[PDB]
């Protein structure tokens, strides 16, 4: 075992020693130590005042370093301190995580406009400050028109976008790194021989397990073209291509050949539902092959290696993807390292609720598919806007009620799916500031429907206390009255063009004039 | 196995299996 | 302890002997067996061809059957199969599970019309391959309209079914039978006497217990009855039947005189309001009593049957039915069986989203509450449709805004208490392929009401721009105008018909006709 | 170890002998005690008549009181009766809860109109039977208009209400008290010294420990503002102010510098928010400092006491609140008691449906906000109403689509954050009960907009078949045919008022009466 | 630690410590 | 209990009833 060094803060303590330690790493987590620390030998009182300052200096959110020569076992920060006191004994228990862990905190809402996965992943990043590489994923360059985070951390956001862009996450002790699972087949191979010299890997007890339980024999991701009113082309994914010969997944029998189907409510292009249907397969098919494998301790092993077994048989004999590396260290068993393959199962956050909105500026829709600007207050605070679909009472080819919401007004807020990313817009209400032109009354005796910018007002109004409907602009009006007359009332002229006219009356027709009564005509035949 | 520091050492042992299986109970 | 023979895809094992052996069988459950193989007196290395081809042999989807004599313990198939190497010592375990496994697999969505629960459950083992039978459960001849499984697998559709119909499933090795919880305490009875022969049955140790923690003394179901607009007439359980003495789980005094109140937003007839309230009491007061009791290997005691206690005493004797029956082999205790009373608690999976959908053709509806039928891409991808019940505007008595959707429209469906049996309409939509009459605008001048079909249009037009609101059936219109005239255009003949006609103007009559002004009469005054 | 009495529905017990009794008290929660029983020294048999006697009476429901001399260490209701049996051994268990137990019983839904909280909390005591003070907690003196239990226990309820309001439950044996939390820093104090005399406090094992895992440095709460459109005037929580010194929760320093935001779609006052956002804030922050000491048996411990540790030096020195207290008897330890600081993490239960509703007798609005009373079935069978909101086609300033509903119209009610206190209607639906006044049909010829009510009928019909618009009230009417004429039929007479008019006719003008045309007018003349 | 009065104690001290660990680790 | 054999069986027997309580604690 070689020297250990642990620097809390950047310094190393003098009081406390370390008992045990254990250093974890995984794909698609935060990595973690565990440090068991106690005063040796008698040297000091666990109560005395050096020894309470070292306490007071080993408080979370310290900066904790575990080093190997020059090698960084990790890098990270102190989250949780324990003490254990049982008459004289004592003990301090330290708890560090990677720096991925300010991921976790805080519980805010933001849009993405245009822009890709890889700009969306590298901000995030940024923000917690932590330095990032793609390795082999072009699909992280597709743009999204509008992305939306809901209610939920940084970290829930990222695990979801990497399923649905099929990534991995590899977390190193500087830079962390995303990958398609698929290119870590190419990657360092660490070999297991069964017949072995005596400078080869030293395998102390291992563990191996196939599973069938979860595994399906195809994924079908189907979604819903709104262009041409269709589901679009069915994509179907077969296969996972993680490992080889009796350690690949993709060898395991599945129960039955039935097909996993998903049919989205919301458009999806063919590019996108290609890599969301092999991010689903390689989520459940991750943990078909799985085990342990404990070795002689070592450095060079990290998460993404390829551990091969040769030799051990035709029961045994494969490769496969180094998902997680344990250090261990203590004296009764020096410096050991265990290996482990397979992970266990994990697209957008969801809404469930009905959000208000308010109809923004005139924009015009980049899909040309008639969507209206609005703002979510909770939903984002900045200044970008979302496009919604209208819905409408009556709505078909070249007919409908069209009756586009004005700039300002509040309207109820649907979302297709619970995905934020497909609002659609229910009705308009209104509020103390858009006032209703008509208030409920014990009565309820008018019905309108009202347009009225100013001064000006054209409406058609059915009344029920005095049996009229009416249609009028402005002054002009025409209104029909039941068991009474059409009345015919206008400001200014009156206009009536035809081809033929009969005027008919059953008891009397009284034309009249102030100033004239001017009958042109080419025969005035009177009788 | 009387002191702090080994009863530390035992009982992770255990809470590592006793997860490992409930875990995969729950998922079942 | 018999002879135990384990055939694994046909053939017994000849490297590998049987360690230890565990089979569970239980109510509404999928029964598994755990066997732990090893090689025996150094015979051969676990590396060695033999080994591993035998190793090779027993991978997951294998055929796994555990027979005593002519008995069957077990018949199933392999789901997990795992290793474990510890220096030389190896060791090898398998799990192996009902075909009922075979349910759990896929996930997909379906929809059943005018189908008995009978049949659609006859349906799901089917395709599984299963023999199932029914006794005493005439509540799965009932007929439901429409039955929707949407996006889960067979078991999670099946044992929501199982609860809503107050049935149980009996996990034969060779048929599956479905019984009504009641109907059990009829069968079959084995029981322990405290004072006993030579020949009774053995009793090594037992478990009993009651609780209350979870036990309603009443069960209220209501429904909304659509036909009547009130809410259905309630139902009312107060017991469930199960065992007896002091074994009866209706012996448990219960915590408060509360009732369980369930009030659905959607019809449910009286028959299947019953079961449904039955099944949830039996889901709930089947734990009130519990306990374990090992007795003595014996391969004629199944799930389902009445265990009974005599002679110990006023206050455990009673029989139960046994929810679960579990043989354990092993050679520091031999073959002992263990029984099992109660069972922990556990109607239709629910919808969470906003989907689309297509009206489709003409149906008349059979309940004649006008509902619409639609296609929902989601839901199903067969020819069959949904009703769904049509929102508007305004609607009341002989009155509403009644503009009943063409098909082919695209719509939003909303759902009832999530049910997706109960669908609902909440708008309609205007997308490329039915194209909106008016495009959003940066002014948003014009609103209109039109309805349109090839050359012919009938509109009322609502015009910001020039203050007009008009009403055209092709070319005829009448148009009115703020600050400007009535105008009345026609492309044919004007025909007024009244009683009495008073045309009055305040600055002048003019009158026009290109061919002769004709004005009849009895009495033309002039003045 | 003093003398114990165990009564058992008020008798102590005269066969089984108490081995063991474990008493647990904790903030927000309900007390419990375990006790273990057995028949000493071969007394009797376990299954003679006076065992299986006091067995019988042992059974859940019954009445346990724990009482040390006068002081009484529990009080409650046996809620599960356990029996071993192995061999010729046997032992009894017994589980008991606090009254408070019976809130959990039940499942209903309730509406509480204009009622604070104090006096919805007190009545739900009431029904079980409690007595309850509230200390220095004026934040419950606040009266809600509609508050709605949906679906839930009463217990469910009052947690959500004890966290939205800031306020922690201290289950008292005899009486249960409300304080807020920062309220409990004054009450009495138990002080530890590690330099001690021989009268002071044993301390023989102790647990300490500091997170930051779950701990925000701010929290923000925003509210949507009806009258105003705009979101509320943010507000900002930065401390708890629990514990003081090293123990205090605030001293934890946070992973990142990030505020947790909520912004809520429904209204919500300034006051009522400052308590939710503080309620938030202390329930995530209560478990930065957690610990437990095992100190001598006493029953002067309460939970909501103050626990200090004095002269341990500057990494322990500090106070904390004691929010749970157990006692622990046996024969190896005597009696002995257990402290523990910090609280593991925890407004409203969440409907998730659309739900129907029946519009009422118009009641004005208390707001002015233009709500319409409905009443919902499933949320409440009582004669009150709730305020829901209306949804419309169209909605602006002094115009829109405004057809309020008729009272008994059936509608489709939605929630605005899943909140049940928010309904909004989304529209209404026709039922056997309010006919429809177009029936759906194969060819669906007509759309129209009625307005009947009785023999009074007032409507604007778009008919296909032939191809025309009409507006008609009763038998007057006004019909425009697509390559037809434009028809003006009335019952009664026709009165045209205008400035000029101008009958102009292509082919002819043919006027008639039929008792006389009377032309009026000051120059009548003709060409 | 042979009959069954005290095999509830030390199973119940295991069960107190494994369950606060695992439920610490789910909530994790 | 000291190879593999016999450490299953004392190892389940030891799972099983801590995933019961656990199992009944997480529900109630």
């Amino acid at each position: 075992i070689p020297e250990i060094t642990i620097k809390i803060s950047g310094k190393t303590l003098n009081q406390f020693t370390a008992i045990n330690l254990t250093v974890n790493h995984y794909i698609n987590g935060i990595p973690s130590v565990n440090i068991t620390l106690g005063i040796a030998g008698d040297a000091n009182y666990i109560f005395d005042a050096k020894a309470q300052a070292e306490l007071a200096n080993c408080r979370p959110n310290n900066e904790l370093i575990v080093q190997i020569q020059k090698t960084i076992l990790f890098k990270g920060i102190i989250v949780r301190q324990a003490l254990k006191f049982k008459g004289q004994d004592s003990l301090m228990t330290l708890t560090a995580k990677h720096p991925l862990q300010k991921l976790t905190d805080g519980l805010h809402s933001q849009l993405f406009s245009k822009q890709s996965d890889e700009a969306i992943i590298k901000k995030l990043f940024s923000q917690a400050g932590i330095q990032t590489t793609i390795k082999q994923a072009p699909q992280l360059k597709t743009v999204h028109e509008q992305m939306v985070q809901f209610r939920c951390n940084d970290w829930t956001f990222l695990k979801s976008r990497l399923i649905a862009t099929n990534t991995w996450l590899l977390p190193g002790n500087e830079v962390v790194t995303l990958i398609t699972p698929k290119a870590l087949n190419q990657s360092t191979v660490h070999t297991i021989h069964q017949s072995t010299n005596d400078q080869d890997i030293v395998l102390f007890e291992a563990n191996l397990q196939w599973d069938n339980q979860r595994s399906p024999k195809t994924v079908s991701v189907q979604s819903w073209d709104i262009t041409q009113q269709k589901l679009s082309q069915t994509i179907q994914v077969k296969n996972s291509g993680l490992g080889s010969n009796k350690l690949a997944v993709d060898s395991i029998t599945t129960l039955t050949n039935q097909d996993w189907q998903w049919v989205f409510n919301y458009p999806l292009d063919n590019e996108q539902a290609k890599y969301l249907a092999q991010g689903i397969m390689d989520n459940l098919r991750s943990d078909n092959v799985s085990g342990s494998f404990e070795v002689e301790g070592d450095s060079c092993y990290q998460p993404g290696d390829v551990l091969a077994l040769n030799g051990f048989g035709q029961g045994m004999d494969g490769q496969g993807i180094i998902t997680g590396v344990s250090q261990i260290i203590n004296q009764r068993q020096g410096w050991r390292t265990r290996l482990t393959l397979g992970m266990p199962p994990d697209a957008v956050p969801p809404v469930k609720e009905l959000h208000v909105g308010i109809v923004e500026k005139y924009q015009p829709d980049s899909q040309s598919l008639g969507r209206i600007p609005v703002k979510i207050p909770a939903l984002n605070l900045t200044n970008s806007v979302l496009f919604a679909r209208l819905g409408k009472p009556y709505a078909s080819h070249e007919s409908g009620f069209c009756f586009y919401p004005e700039p300002g007004d509040e309207v109820i807020i649907g979302f297709f799916e619970c995905d934020p990313r497909f609002p659609v817009i229910l009705g308009s209400m209104h509020n103390p500031k858009n006032k209703a032109p008509v208030e409920p009354s014990e009565k309820n005796p008018m019905k309108t429907l009202v347009i009225k910018q100013g001064d000006h007002q054209q409406a058609l109004v059915f009344n029920n206390q005095d049996k009229t409907v009416a249609l009028n602009s402005g002054k002009n009006t025409l209104s029909l009255q039941q068991d009474k007359d059409i009345t015919l009332n206008s400001a200014n002229n009156l206009i009536t063009n035809a081809q033929e006219i009969k005027i008919q009356a059953e008891k009397s027709l009284s034309a009249s004039g102030k100033s004239g009564v001017d009958i042109k005509g080419a025969k005035i035949n009177l009788t | 196995p009387r002191t702090l520091a080994q009863e530390a050492l035992d009982n992770a042992r255990l809470i590592e299996m006793v997860k490992q299986e409930v875990l995969d109970a729950l998922r079942e």
